[PDB]
């Protein structure tokens, strides 16, 4: 059906054009670059990336990929989507308002393996970052620096705690 | 009308250098138009100004005056919003570095007298303004003791020239 | 001047002063626990004292059954004074009325307290406990009572 | 020299302080529970070997701060500066608990310690003074006890009435410098390489460590003044409010050595008591 | 009489600022050991006064509901029983009121 659509399309060409399109995408989560994230990712990933990100500097990079790209599912007014696993290493560091670091290291790297979902409408439509799935037995992510209070139930006076 | 202080707390600073003092954090949090005179929201205000968080709340909460539970309100929210959103660690470790209450959009109304004369009565509506700082509340200035207040003089002393010659 | 004055000037005049302590006295009858101002139930505190000592003279005295008569506004509660107080009490000689002060009212901010009659039904009040016997002041005076004791 | 004593213990506190804390780098992440009354089912997400008690109530509130002395986890009593070591249950323990025995304990052990750190530091240099022991004497005694040996030159001197309120002179300024109390749990080992010059520390030590099933020794600082604790004490010395080194009395079996008992009293600021209530606890405490 | 001349701010600022006008700050705050909230040291606490009063009315209305109507207040004591508990000898002979809830354990 890609093929199709588009004729000219590579599924062996195209880990290499999805690997360059999440390594754009994330420099311009660096570079607070929205109008570039809009080309590079869908409207259904720009808010799950940016949202939590506002007011806030992100130093992303990254280093190197370990094993390389290769598509793993493709699915299909119509939209097609394909599935790329990436087992990467890439740096993070994350800071406050005020510029204090609250997540990672600036020059540790860590190693990823993530499955980053493109999709692309079918006249002027693009390959472009669509979602990331998270395996239920992916690896708890790096813990945060700072402690966190989690309140009990806020009990009203006739209401007993249990 | 202005907005400048919900503006305030959308800068974001550079990252520190790991050579640098941690900055604390800075929360600007306000309430518009409130039905209270500013010049009684001042009261409270300058009660509450540089005392730490939980200070602030214990007075509030036992404070008569209707301006001392929307202030406590707006001061939970600040609290709310500082853990939420501007990365402070601790609730308590709060402490208010600027109350102060300003005057809101008003309406006039008419007052009937005896006489068929009239006053116009104002509506009365204020804003109210808190920065929280991260860090435990500064010290009070300790009162200036004789020795220092001495020294103060001698400096003065010392300080005089022969005015008004070569 | 108001040397030696100990009746508070409530109401609107001392017609009104009675009648309203005698409202809220009937309702302590009623409720066993009442809340209002501070000061109405400072002053009407003597008088629920007067009424369980007037019940304990007992039905037959004509005297205390017209003292209750004029002070419970609701008939029911003589039989009440006479039959559930007074009896509760007999053991007691004063005392009969516990009163402490709640946070001012959300209304007025008036300065207000909950009266009530000690040994109600009603749920007890959160009532201010001295400090225990365990902490480090009330050990080291333990420790001085036992001194003494040893001494004599 | 004493202040090369000092010192010295002060760095192997240090690099004992730094060795603990490397050995668990990063940010391991424990949960404790808050299972006291109040504010009942608030689980932290804390810092392990990092976060303490006071972290908790900072979290909580600053009431917590001001008025909790101690933190049972997981039953156990800890200090509110003691890094916390795996996900737990915490209780904090102030002086109005309806048992303060625990916190008791732990304020009349830091009582003592700030005694011994005036005794070492306040007598002349020629003078030799040997802290021996703190004993573990209940509060109905009326007056925690500092047991200490001085040089043979002072063996028939008495301290003076003077001479005490210079002591208690001593005990507001630690007071006033409102120091914390600064612990650890450290081994046998690095316990007796910082005490190797006083027996009566190395003793104290070895039992410790003959107590307790591992070679683990609760080692205090207040500031500068290395010391081994009975257990948990209290977070700041600025806790004290009224602090009194009520008298010294010498010890019946005088032939070893003047085993000198320091007696003093102190109260806490959230127990203030009256002057003449204050005066009545001298008087027993110079017993 | 009416005023001869403006006062100016200066003057203003000294009248409405001086101490006496200042809202003094209160040290007779404590928390409540019960609860935690915060409670004036001589003041019943706020939130275990109105734990007591909300409890204080359920007994109050289930009172009402068995009392039927007006003057009819009851002549002997009132016992209040919750659920799973039954009278004692002492409460023999007395009003029992029912609850419909376990019994706080503040009450007892
Ligand atoms: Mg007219
Ligand atoms: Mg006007
Ligand atoms: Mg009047
Ligand atoms: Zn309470």
């Amino acid at each position: 059906r890609i093929k199709d659509y588009d004729a000219n399309f590579k599924i062996k060409d195209f880990p290499e054009k999805a690997k360059d399109i999440f390594i754009e995408a994330h420099l311009c989560l660096n570079n607070s670059d929205h109008d570039r994230l809009h080309t590079l990712v869908t409207e259904h990933c720009f808010p799950d990336m940016t949202w939590d990100i506002k007011y806030k500097t992100v130093r992303w990079s990254f280093v190197e990929s370990l094993e390389p790209s290769h598509v793993v599912q493709v699915r299909c007014n119509v939209y097609g989507q394909i599935t790329v696993r990436m087992h990467t290493r890439q740096t993070l560091a994350i800071y406050d308002r005020f510029g204090r670091l609250m997540y990672g290291q600036e020059d540790v790297p860590k190693d990823v393996l993530e499955y980053v979902v493109f999709e692309k409408q079918l006249p002027y439509g693009s390959w472009r970052m669509h979602t990331k799935i998270v395996p239920p037995w992916a690896p708890p992510k790096q813990p945060i620096l700072k402690t966190v209070m989690i309140p009990g139930p806020q009990l009203k006076p006739e209401e007993e705690y249990e | 009308i202005s907005r400048k202080w919900e503006k305030k707390n959308k800068i974001v600073y550079p990252p520190q250098l790991p050579g640098e003092p941690r900055r604390p954090a800075e929360i600007y949090h306000c309430r518009r138009q409130i039905k209270y005179s500013k010049d009684k929201m001042w009261y409270l205000a300058k009660l509450i100004r540089g005392m730490s968080i939980d200070q602030a709340l214990a007075q509030l909460e036992f404070n008569d005056k209707k301006g001392a539970k929307i202030i406590k309100e707006v001061l939970l929210e600040a609290q709310d919003m500082a853990v939420r959103d501007h990365n402070v660690e601790f609730r308590s470790n709060l402490y208010i570095a600027e109350s102060t209450s300003g005057r809101g959009q008003c309406l006039k109304r008419i007052r009937y007298h005896g006489r068929g004369r009239f006053g116009i009565m104002e509506k009365v509506y204020c804003h109210y303004f808190v920065k929280l700082v991260e860090g435990p509340p500064p010290p009070p200035e300790p009162p200036k003791t004789a020795v220092a207040h001495a020294k103060e003089y001698i400096q003065q002393l010392r300080s005089r020239t022969i005015v008004h010659t070569l | 001047i108001s040397h030696g004055r100990v009746f508070r000037r409530m109401g609107l005049g001392p017609e009104s002063r009675i009648h309203l302590l005698r409202n809220l006295l009937t309702g302590l009858v009623r409720h066993e626990r009442i809340e209002a101002p501070w000061a109405r139930v400072d002053e009407m505190r003597g008088y629920a004292e007067k009424l369980i000592d007037y019940g304990k003279l007992g039905d037959t005295n004509e005297r205390a059954m017209r003292m209750a008569d004029f002070w419970l506004t609701e008939k029911d509660l003589i039989p009440k004074l006479f039959q559930v107080l007074a009896p509760r009490y007999k053991d007691q000689t004063g005392g009969y009325t516990r009163m402490l002060q709640i946070p001012n009212r959300s209304l007025d901010r008036a300065k207000m307290a909950v009266i009530e009659y000690k040994g109600n039904c009603l749920p007890p009040l959160p009532l201010p406990r001295r400090d225990s016997h365990l902490t480090l002041l009330n050990q080291l005076l333990q420790g001085l009572r036992q001194d003494l004791r040893q001494s004599q | 020299s004493p202040t090369e004593l000092t010192e010295m213990r002060n760095d192997l506190f240090n690099k004992e302080k730094a060795r603990q804390l490397s050995l668990t780098p990063r940010t391991e992440k424990i949960e404790v529970k808050h299972v006291g009354k109040t504010d009942p089912g608030t689980v932290f997400v804390m810092n392990k070997n990092i976060s303490t008690p006071y972290s908790c109530a900072m979290h909580l509130s600053e009431w917590y701060c001001r008025k909790s002395i101690l933190a049972l986890v997981d039953g156990q009593p800890w200090d509110m500066y003691k890094p916390l070591t795996k996900s737990c249950e915490i209780k904090f323990l102030t002086f109005k608990d309806c048992d303060p025995g625990e916190v008791n304990k732990a304020y009349w052990r830091s009582c003592a310690m700030m005694m011994g750190c005036v005794i070492e530091r306040a007598f002349k240099d020629e003078y030799m003074v040997n802290l021996v022991r703190a004993p573990e004497v209940p509060v109905i005694s009326g007056a925690f006890c500092y047991d200490v040996v001085l040089d043979s030159k002072l063996d028939e001197w008495m301290p003076t009435k003077e001479n005490l309120r210079s002591f208690t002179k001593d005990a507001h300024a630690l007071i006033y410098k409102d120091l914390p109390f600064e612990t650890l749990e450290v081994e046998a080992k690095v316990a007796l390489e910082i005490f190797q010059h006083s027996k009566y520390k190395v003793d104290f030590i070895e039992e410790k460590a003959s107590q307790n099933p591992e070679r683990i020794v609760k080692l205090h600082r207040i500031g500068d003044f290395i010391d081994v604790s009975e257990g948990p004490l209290i977070p700041r010395t600025s806790i004290c409010f009224q602090y009194e080194v009520s008298a010294v009395h010498n010890l019946q079996p005088t032939q070893p050595s003047l085993i000198r008992r320091f007696q003093g009293v102190s109260l806490p600021v959230h127990l203030r008591a009256h002057f003449t209530i204050w005066d009545k606890l001298l008087e027993r405490s110079r017993k | 009489a009416a005023p001869k001349n403006r006062r100016t701010i200066e003057v203003n600022r000294c009248r409405r600022r001086n101490p006496q006008k200042l809202i003094k700050v209160k040290n007779n705050i404590d928390v409540c050991p019960e609860c935690g909230h915060l409670k004036q040291k001589h003041v019943l606490c706020a939130y275990c006064y109105e734990k007591v009063c909300k409890e204080t009315a359920e007994i109050r209305r289930q009172i009402g509901k068995q009392e039927g109507g007006p003057f009819k207040a009851p002549t002997i004591e009132t016992v209040v029983l919750y659920t799973g508990e039954t009278p004692s000898e002492q409460d023999q002979g007395k009003r029992i009121i029912e609850r419909d809830r376990k019994r706080p354990s503040w009450f007892t």
